[PDB]
């Protein structure tokens, strides 16, 4: 029972740890899909 | 200590200070400096 | 009317442009970012 | 602003340096000016 109770402290560390690793990469510009997109949104903005 | 500086890159001690601050998503350009100086140590302390 | 349109087009284009490319190069990025990273971060936490 | 700024102190931006930096108890001189601008901008930020 108390392992199981420590398997999901570790679970929401994770978690926690996991989506910030994500929204930081999209900061930094890590994301490369991200880039196309935002670069797609200023050419259509600028073509309009 | 060789490798690791001639390795090291301005990148990586901006995500690390972005990492440092959450509640921003901007670093100031004198927050690479003081990340790279904390990482170089912190990774020396590990391989010690 | 008529005969006057492409100075008023020019005028617009000159009135305009400097405003998009102001506000696309510099605030979009920096919004979206904020506003991602000040919105996850507080429902992962709600979820853990 | 006024009443913030005119009751600035270094030793509260160098507190906040070392609690931004836990693995070291102490925090480089520049670590103040960094600290400095971020504490003003979220006192203003929680007032507005």
């Amino acid at each position: 029972l108390t392992l199981l109770n420590q398997e999901m402290q570790n679970l929401g560390i994770e978690f926690k740890k996991y989506m910030s690793a994500q929204i930081n990469d999209v900061v930094i510009g890590n994301d490369r899909e991200f880039d196309q997109d935002f670069t797609k949104l200023k050419a259509r903005m600028v073509a309009r | 200590l060789d490798e690791l500086l001639k390795t090291f890159s301005v990148m990586n001690a901006y995500k690390r200070a972005t990492e440092s601050h959450p509640r921003n998503s901007t670093a100031p350009f004198i927050a690479v400096l003081v990340e790279a100086l904390y990482y170089l140590a912190n990774e020396l302390e590990d391989a010690f | 009317i008529v005969e006057a349109e492409p100075a008023i087009k020019e005028l617009l284009k000159l009135d305009f442009e400097p405003k998009v490319f102001n506000t696309v190069r510099k605030n979009f990025r920096q919004t979206v970012n904020n506003t991602l990273k000040t919105h996850l971060l507080p429902m992962a936490e709600e979820q853990a």
